[PDB]
């Protein structure tokens, strides 16, 4: 398939996913941030009590 | 079914039959059979194996030399 | 003329000369540094499918050219 | 039998060709965003079922992204994401039945059931975004920079630059072309594999085409990174 | 009891004067334990020249896998601490007799 | 006059040439390996596999062709 | 006479043997050097892909000159 | 015109070239693991010869198709 | 007659395989040379550097030659 | 069609044995990776 | 005409070029092993001799297919 | 009929495929060679750039031709 | 029209390319087997010229096969 | 016809295919010995000439023959 | 039609990449040895000597065919 | 003028043909035949000159046909060592001149003067009396022989063992072969390469005829004592 037209609404369409994927990247991020702060805080709260 | 001896500057660690060995090799861990080709080798800071009928000791190695017959 | 499939044939047949031995370097070094380092065998592996992966581009290159001569 | 077309035109066009890059992409594409729906919906500190296999996965590429470079894991992670998904989804979708039999409702139209990477359009499409994310990060990161594709003397060789240069060119299409080539010719091996013993032949083949899709897939991620890496310095 | 770590300290120091050029040859003065009753003074050369005395065992040969000068630069030095650490080790058991 | 024939001569020959070596040192690369490292068996013996269709796609490559064109 | 259908074939088939055999020894070269030590793992990557990307390159012309050869 | 005994020969002489090289280098790998651990031979003799056998096919599907058309 | 087209076809392709294995060794000699030998480094990828430089000359020789037999 | 039927058997045979080979290990690595991440959360619930 | 005749010509050196470097890397693997481990000789040379017996048969139905070309 | 723009295609891709490789071969081992002990280095890199020079001669020597050949 | 010679010549050459470079392994092989040790030597020397004669082996085939041709 | 010209060509171009892989090959092992040990210099490069000339010597025999052809 | 002018110049080339590429492996690994073991020098050097001697033997019957081709 | 030719006569019929291969075969019979009682006929137990030569050639195959095999070293050593001694100095001869000059008593017709390993009826008539001589000591030694080699598998699979057969047909041709291409070429060399510069240009590729034609000598000699080996394990 040789066509401007074709290519260009196969770029569009792939754009769009991206930000689509964006969002859905987006949610990850935060996903994994809270699970490194609340393993973080699980470990200073049982070292404070130890101590 | 090979005799394996573990000697150390100070003493002897230990002295019996070794099925297999992981040995830490210099260039890449080798293994270590009844009937081996003859070898001696460097070693480096690492963790050797000895096999026992299925169960592995971690008798870790600072360093030292391997002389395989 | 018969010339337009033999045309077929050496897109195929050359070209895959590289990749065919490339596949057999690739591998066959990654597989000595597994035995020599296997603590580190999934990060080399990863290095071990790119080195693959852009050789049968190579491969496939004469595929598609293959298939361009026999549908003209 | 066994033919097999390189350009696809499909019907119905409302102002504008809508060829097969249009009618199985977009479904690959609503599939892929069904996935950020009907699985990061329902989240759970504890991922199980969908959950955890959408983590696991997105885990795995996380960490093998982390390994190519870690300045930039994040700020990459959703173009890499993204081509890794749509790819992987087109090329598992490749391997259903009535991809080449589709269309008879006179010749049968490939379109809307090849995989999105078989129309050369499309595999060009997704190579140059990401040939221009490359880039344009690469800006962002080094300024100015392309001091190399500048072909600035330097105490290396006065012809070097040059050749880089031309290399930095060339990955978007040999990129392009490497997606498009590799889902062409697992269709074509398909259908020219069914062309003679049509019955249990093609078995491993068909299946090894669904992992070197999958290769393919993380490869052509890993090489944006790797892009990106080359952008690094 | 001494250890081969306390022998260390004056060993590498040797052995780095001997790879240097300050020292061309190295040699150890010990107690030798000849008997209970009987505790003289020995000299043994430490330059490590050979010890086929045993007649090289078997003299079976091997695949160095660091290498040749790897092996042998990593053993003589090795060989003269173990030499300076029987020796020693050696001179306590004649000091106390 | 026979040069189908002959298209078909270089496809099956030529096309199995570069797995021909190719295949062999995938084996030949793991036996060194393998023979180091014994209990190694877990992953090399498996990426010998993946190794062999490989070079192998190349080899059913050229034989696909020979039949389109024998044909 | 279709003396083009044959000169795309060798074009990509000759421009592919070279690499392909080529970016082989890079892998099997870099893979092997990660097993001695995995500390040098940032530059030889950086130069890993300045190897394949050099001799690729003109494998890459081997392409153009078959879409050349393939339009005019 | 012999054009189909050129075939038929060329065939099965460009057949042994591919495998003939991959044969020879196998013995070659084998014996080398032998020289090192004589005792996995009754594992990696059976790991060789499987190997032959892929060369073995490459070989005969070359060998089939010079008898086909050698005959018809 | 098509004489023309196969020459610029064959000057592309063919001369970029002993320079394209010729990058794919040269590399792979420094690779295993920095790993072992990190201090150095610097120093030998300029003769890496250096080295290529001569490889892509043959080639683009052969490239050169192309645009000649496009442009008479 | 001949070949659409045989290309559809062959589509649900290989379905099945790749299916019965990955699920093997996949439910096993799924197990795994579901009872780390358990073990994980719940030890760093348990000791907050 | 010598279309019979290059048939001939063709069969023998390219059906015995792929045995060619097979042979001699056999043997040459073996002799590497010999030297690092000679009490094992009477085994690994008795695959020795499977091993090049078995690639110059590759070479063998060269010649006798060269020879059926020639007279048959 | 473009027998002589052949004739140069042929020559520039026939001298360069063979020290292309061979360059690299010198400059490869070179880097491993100079990782061992850079103090022959002032020494070897007079005999590598002699070896180097005196490899393109031959090679340049085909180019001659070819320009010898492109006009007569 | 003189192809009949061509074939004798093609014998000759293509013939020489298997043991050429076989028998550059087999000597390169024991050789470096002499050094490790030279009490094997005597050995092992036999089990060269062995090796090489069976390189010749293929190789004089194409040169007898050529004089059947060119004087038959 | 012009097919001498092609000749010329060939012979000086697939002539140099020969010593052209060899010569890097020959100045590499010795690159690779003198590296180990530098004391063999004035040893190795002497034998190293009289080896590496010989290549040559096939090649020149095809140099004379491309103008041998040629005139 | 200069056929056997073709014939001449392959004959000479085929027959050089043979051997040409395996004294190159002949010296290169008597070398090795050299460096390792400097004492058995007189004796191998003897054997590379002996080892080029079946090379350019091989290498010298294409000359043969290369001058009886061009006369008669 | 180089006058190359592969199979000669030299007229010579009184009855049956009598080929100048054997005419040269025995001029060089009575040669090794003088030399051979030279140094017997003067036998003195510290030997010198003429006497130590001979021994000394014999006493070193000798050893290295021990190095091969000692068991049967002495009852192999009579056929070995004529191959090696007859062949020897007739590629010896073949390098004296005359080669082809002689014939000048009508086509310049010539007495072979050279080696006889540049007839085929020489190669040939060496080959197989080295075959029969290894199958007739492979049964003596092995007896019925065909334990291995005739399928029936034994620890080495049954597929090779046809393959050995179509090896064993083979090397008595080789071994004709290889004795008759080295040296006809040898001599085809030294005539056709005299055709350009006849005048020191040839001394070079001279010597190189004359280490190659001792090697070939030897070289066959090893073989079929090697075969004998090979055949008796």
């Amino acid at each position: 398939g040789i066509n401007p037209t074709l290519f260009i609404a196969q770029l569009i369409n792939f754009l769009l996913l991206i930000f689509i994927l964006r969002a859905l990247l987006y949610r990850p991020v935060m996903n994994l941030l809270n699970e490194r702060t609340r393993r973080i805080e699980e470990s200073v709260r049982d070292a404070e009590k130890v101590r | 079914p090979i005799h394996l001896e573990i000697v150390t500057a100070e003493r002897v660690i230990l002295s019996d039959d070794v099925d297999m060995i992981s040995a830490p090799t210099k260039d890449g861990r080798v293994g270590i059979l009844p009937r081996h080709a003859p070898l001696m080798t460097i070693l480096e800071p690492g963790e050797l194996d000895i096999i026992k009928n299925g169960e592995r000791t971690p008798f870790a190695v600072s360093g030292g030399f391997m002389e395989v017959l | 003329e018969g010339l337009n499939l033999v045309a077929t044939a050496l897109a195929v047949g050359l070209g895959a000369i590289g990749p065919g031995v490339g596949i057999g370097i690739i591998v066959s070094g990654a597989v000595q540094a597994i035995g020599r380092n296997p603590e580190i065998e999934n990060r080399v592996v990863t290095y071990m499918f790119i080195g693959i992966a852009f050789t049968e581009a190579l491969a496939i290159f004469g595929l598609v050219i293959a298939f361009l001569i026999g549908f003209g | 039998h066994v033919e097999v077309a390189a350009e696809v035109i499909f019907d119905g066009i409302p102002g504008f060709p809508i060829t097969n890059s249009f009618v199985v992409a977009i479904i690959i594409d609503i599939f892929v965003i069904a996935l950020a729906v009907a699985a990061t919906r329902n989240l759970q500190m504890v991922p199980r079922g969908l959950q955890n296999v959408m983590e696991f996965i997105l885990e795995s590429l996380y960490n093998l992204f982390r390994n190519i470079n870690a300045k930039y894991v994040a700020t990459a992670f959703p173009l890499v994401a993204t081509i890794f998904l749509f790819v992987l989804f087109g090329n598992w979708f490749g391997l259903l039945p009535g991809v080449g039999s589709i269309g008879v409702c006179g010749k049968k139209l490939v379109p809307l059931f090849r995989a999105p990477a078989a129309d050369l359009n499309f595999t060009f499409a997704i190579a140059v975004i990401s040939f221009v994310f490359i880039e344009y990060w690469g800006f962002r990161a080094l300024g100015p920079g392309y001091l190399k594709k500048f072909f600035n003397t330097n105490g290396i060789m006065s012809f070097v630059g040059i050749i880089e240069f031309i290399s930095e060119l060339v990955k978007p299409f040999a990129l392009a072309f490497r997606l498009f080539g590799n889902i062409f010719a697992g269709e074509v091996l398909l259908v020219v594999m069914a062309f003679l013993v049509p019955l249990l032949l093609p078995l491993p083949f068909y299946g090894f085409e669904v992992f070197v899709g999958f290769i393919q897939a993380l490869i052509f991620a890993l090489l944006t990174y790797a892009f990106l890496n080359i952008a690094v310095t | 009891a001494p250890k081969l770590e306390a022998i260390l300290g004056v060993a590498i120091s040797a052995i780095n004067g001997f790879q240097s050029g300050k020292y061309d040859e190295l040699y150890i003065i010990y107690s030798e334990f000849i008997n209970t009753l009987v505790q003289r003074p020995a000299i043994k050369q430490l330059l490590p020249v050979e010890s086929p005395d045993i007649s090289t065992t078997t003299n079976v040969d091997y695949t160095y896998e660091p290498g040749e000068e790897e092996v042998l630069n990593s053993i003589l030095p090795r060989y003269v601490e173990t030499q300076i650490y029987q020796a020693v080790l050696e001179s306590i058991a004649s000091e106390h007799s």
